[PDB]
């Protein structure tokens, strides 16, 4: 549980090192191997060291702030001119970036970005020549009741993101042709903006559709709250309402009843996500202005820009275009390095692209481990089948126990059984979901589906924490009178949060609050509630 | 002079080194050390501090940082994260073996003679 | 060096020097200084350790040990009759006049911060 | 408030020695002046410094334990040899050197003591062939009680001392006549022993009479308490029967209803006086076995020895003799150093001899101090005849105020003002402390009664922490098991006590106590009582 910054001695008798460490001479078992270019050495007391080009780029964090917003098509173009910009899946934004990827996602081909930004330089200027739950629901709540429907940028907004979608729509008359697709496009023809539903939606046909993000940080009370618009919260509110309401500087609450600060943490717009393993499933180009992803990991993926006229903006819109240039290139030479205490655990490590890459330059490596993941493979369809079949009429019939069987004969070893019940994870998987849901709580003769169901829990309870730390923590440790006193003691829950494991250690975290904060009320009232609650 | 400080356990300074090491003796705590500029951070993980220490506790726990105290030169601190922590600093040049041992078993006694002052808590 | 030190105030190390002298400055904090085996001991008090402190307070003073802090090296510590108390090690050869500046910068620096949050206890 | 142990910078301004320090060239007021050797230096700023020869030898600190105490005849020559044991006072002893010093006191030449160390030396060992309020006046209440009236020691003790003390008085038939003594050996040969009271009553008219303190360690409740036996406290008790109690090892508490453990610390029997300036009034000769009075201080007064025949019990009062020989000489070779802030600081540091002393030598220097010191006496004086004449019929009187503007007149410094009030709090001076009792409490036109009061308060709250540091904390510091942390709590709790200055500060010290003191009950039930007493 690592430490976090920013006379004669009687002998200690026999001492190893605590994470793995190769010691002795090194072989190489495979080279470079497939896409990813997988290099495994080994050394002589087993460790296997990994090594592998860093993920594949399909994230796009922007960063707000300011009104330089005309910069960001140096970037647009950099991307397609190396031609990256297919490979991106995601987009992410606070305050006046919120804005611009909003455009992106739809769909807005770089050149034709550029032609807007260049009547928006004037906008996005002139709207500065203008200027229980939470503070999300309140306002996810809020949107459909007093607030004046569509403005200048709503409209605008509206439009660009319409003509993007529904263009790129027919250029791909294939998926144009599909029920869901044409009714989204009969939805956007009849005057219907873009929501995240259907933004997300069109990602999955279309490559050029991106999913869009747009966070923002609003005052209440001096005490800043996160607010969040995805697919997932705010599936459809419409991008071109968001976008505009996190243009608001601060923002009014509309007196609705019962380093600065317009940055929203970089972090807290990256994704916590669960990975089956230790290894990262992709990269972020994080744009900004002036597994704990760490800050010396975030910093090697944000590369950082240093009345506006029409030429200075052109040159921003190459000073960018350069180092986003540079930058995409020398990423493609840096690597990932993963140590791990045996082979096989490295070879856990990949999914089975990458394990069939090692497999075909040298087979003798990785026969097992392919045997292993083919019978995984085979017995988790077969189980698959069974939950099927058994909604045909909850009760563990015959079937789903010899596939529980099965898969238990392969956890030979705790690195697999361990892979085992993450693999049975998989929130995307609705089954095997529909089977930990059913036996949770529960004793069951299963050791894989033991350890399943005991990984669930886990997880359970991290989104709790983290649900917690974004809405009672969060706000008070950035609250701008905050004495370093109370600043370290929240840091301390936040770590308290981190590594807790169950419901009752959550419990205790609360309490260190409630019993050491000086209001010197709030949030130790937001604190008894999570308390108290299920 | 750290690799034959290592070196005793059969241990060596692994290649393409960076930040952390973590040395796990068979008694006793986890040793983590850090790499500076120009020396090694050993350093004692003794726990998150406690909410409602008694005065006495937190008494013995400052007296630990008197320059005249029987565990120089350790030092007892907590982390930003509230974690508390007894540490050591070993230099390049100055240090050696027989110093790093030192440092090393006083963070031991340290350690234990603190250890139970927080769980009971 | 120490003389030298002293001498921008126009003090001079009193002759048959014995073991502590205190220099008291026009504002803030007095300094005691302990002289050593090969230097000396500047020491700044900030008072007994009271009882019932809040955690983070609590974890604001470990925090000053940290070998990151802003103080470093400055100490905070208590002495054996629970006076809680910023120190720092003034070796004779190693450190010298601008050094011993900082040295007491960081004392006043650190009794200042620190100071408020006894008080209101 | 001292420490016990055992980016550019922005300028600091102008800074001073917070204590005196003599900076510059020093001329000599006044070399070697008297039997006290009085040195006076000054310096440039006017620092003055003293330095003075060591105390006279006025007190015996004899600790206990073993049974060497065949070794400290050894003492007793090396002390008439060199010719000063006129000139001991006192004589304190715990343990097994507690009967030694009652011998002593007694008035038992150097000769005559040893034949009875040789017929003792076989008795000290076969006596180890043998082997609210407190633990203090529920002993000083269980003597009379049940306990078996004369023992071998007793009875050999009891005449030991009888025939010394009766002794003495015929060689000075001076005092013998005088009613007073003629009542107390009418009293011995009656078949009495010599009591405290009386021990002190006799070393008033003949010099080789001296006062006796006992002091000795019970444990009770596994909790040592300090009792002590002197003039004071048990002022008729029997020096017999004390010095034989503290004979007792650990010894039984009757069973009555409601480093190494047997040292009473040193500095438990040395006594806490209010000297009137920063001079010490004596020296301790303090032999042991194997204005805080330091360490450091209480070592250079501190010489340490290093079936028993009967000659090597000689080879130990030769050891002695010897070391106690080069000791005395040396002592007489040290000094005293004080420095001060002004040179009037240092004379009033001075008794009148000592002024004297200071005058006849270079009168230059002191003619103001003298003048000050005749006027002081005078006003004093003028002031006792006020007080005593007022008897005559509590009312300051016309005369009273007039000897107190006298006073007043005189305190025309701050350190004046101070050395003013400290005569008029001399504890010996009946009538004196006749007006302070009086207008305590008071408010009163005359500045220096004024200060006198609260002197004589401060006093008053000395000496109740006193009293607790030795039956609250002395005990729970001290108890075997004690964990460190709870030594720590009390530590800290004999330092806010030492420097409380009020009744409220007082009350404070307890409280810390009772909040925080973990019985890991008594020590915060006995706290308790302190605190709601006045």
């Amino acid at each position: 549980g690592s430490s976090l910054r920013q006379k004669l001695p009687e002998s200690v008798s026999d001492v190893r090192f605590s994470s793995p460490q190769g010691q002795g001479e090194s072989r190489t078992l495979t080279d470079s191997a497939g896409p990813r270019q997988i290099t495994l050495r080994q050394f002589e007391n087993g460790v296997t060291e990994l090594q592998l080009s860093r993920p594949p780029l399909t994230s796009l964090v922007l960063s707000g702030g300011g009104a330089k917003g005309a910069a960001y098509p140096g970037a647009m173009l950099a991307l397609e001119e190396k031609g990256m910009l297919d490979g991106i899946r995601s987009m992410s934004g606070s305050s006046a970036g919120g804005i611009t990827a909003a455009l992106l996602a739809s769909g807005m081909s770089p050149a034709a970005f550029k032609t807007l930004s260049d009547k928006m330089d004037l906008i996005s200027l002139l709207d500065s020549s203008n200027k229980i739950g939470g503070f999300s629901e309140l306002l996810l709540n809020v949107l459909p009741r007093i607030d004046s429907r569509a403005e200048p940028l709503e409209r605008l907004l509206r439009d660009e993101t319409r003509k993007a979608v529904l263009g790129q729509i027919a250029t791909h008359p294939e998926v144009a042709r599909q029920p869901t697709v044409a009714a989204i496009a009969s939805r956007l023809q009849s005057g219907s903006g873009v929501t995240f539903g259907d933004l997300d939606r069109l990602s999955a046909y279309i490559p050029q559709i991106k999913t869009l993000n747009i966070t923002g940080t609003a005052m209440f009370e001096g005490r800043p709250q996160l607010v969040v618009f995805n697919a997932s919260h705010t599936p459809d509110l419409e991008v071109a309402q968001a976008a505009h309401i996190s243009g608001s500087f601060p923002g009014v609450f509309q007196k609705v009843s019962l380093g600065v600060m317009i940055n929203v943490p970089v972090p807290e717009m990256i994704d916590k996500n669960f990975d089956s393993g230790p290894l990262r499933r992709n990269d972020n180009l994080i744009l900004e202005f002036e597994q704990l992803e760490g800050l010396e990991e975030l910093r090697e993926q944000t590369v950082v820009v240093p009345t506006m006229p029409d030429e200075i903006k052109a040159h921003l819109q190459e000073r960018l275009q350069e180092r986003v240039g540079e930058h995409l290139e020398k990423r493609l030479q840096a690597s990932e390095r993963h140590t791990f205490a045996s082979l096989d655990e490295a070879l856990l490590a990949l999914d089975d692209s990458m394990l069939t890459s090692v497999a075909q330059q040298n087979p003798e490596i990785t026969d097992g481990a392919v045997a292993f993941r083919q019978k995984a493979r085979d017995a988790f369809t077969e189980l698959t089948v069974a939950i099927v079949s058994a909604n045909g009429l909850l009760k563990l019939d015959e079937a789903m126990r010899s596939a529980l069987q099965r898969l238990d004969a392969l956890a030979d070893t705790p690195e697999r059984l361990a892979w085992l019940a993450a693999e049975l994870n998989h929130a995307d998987n609705v089954d095997h979901q529909q089977l930990l849901d059913a036996m949770r709580g529960q004793t069951v003769q299963s050791p894989v589906l033991a350890a399943a169901l005991a990984e669930a829990q886990r997880r359970k309870v991290a989104v709790i924490a983290e649900n917690i730390r974004k809405e009672v923590i969060f706000p008070s440790l950035y609250r701008p009178g905050q004495p370093d006193s109370n600043v370290a003691l929240l840091r301390r829950a936040e770590e308290q949060l981190r590594h807790a494991t169950s419901p009752a250690e959550i419990n205790q975290a609360l309490n260190d609050i409630v019993d050491n904060y000086s209001a010197r009320s709030t949030t130790v009232e937001m604190a008894k509630a999570w308390r108290n609650k299920e | 002079m750290i690799d034959t400080w290592l070196a005793q356990w059969g241990l060596r300074l692994p290649s393409s080194n960076d930040a952390t090491l973590r040395l796990q003796p068979a008694e006793g705590p986890e040793l983590v050390m850090e790499r500076l500029e120009g020396g090694w951070l050993f350093v004692v993980e003794l726990g998150l501090v406690p909410s409602g220490l008694p005065l006495g506790v937190i008494l013995q726990l400052l007296q630990v940082n008197s320059p005249f105290s029987s565990l120089a030169p350790v030092k007892l601190a907590a982390d930003d994260a509230g974690r508390l922590v007894l540490w050591a600093e070993a230099r390049d040049g100055v240090d050696d073996v027989d110093a790093l041992n030192r440092l090393h078993d006083r963070l031991r006694e340290g350690h234990s003679r603190l250890v139970p002052l927080l769980e009971p808590t």
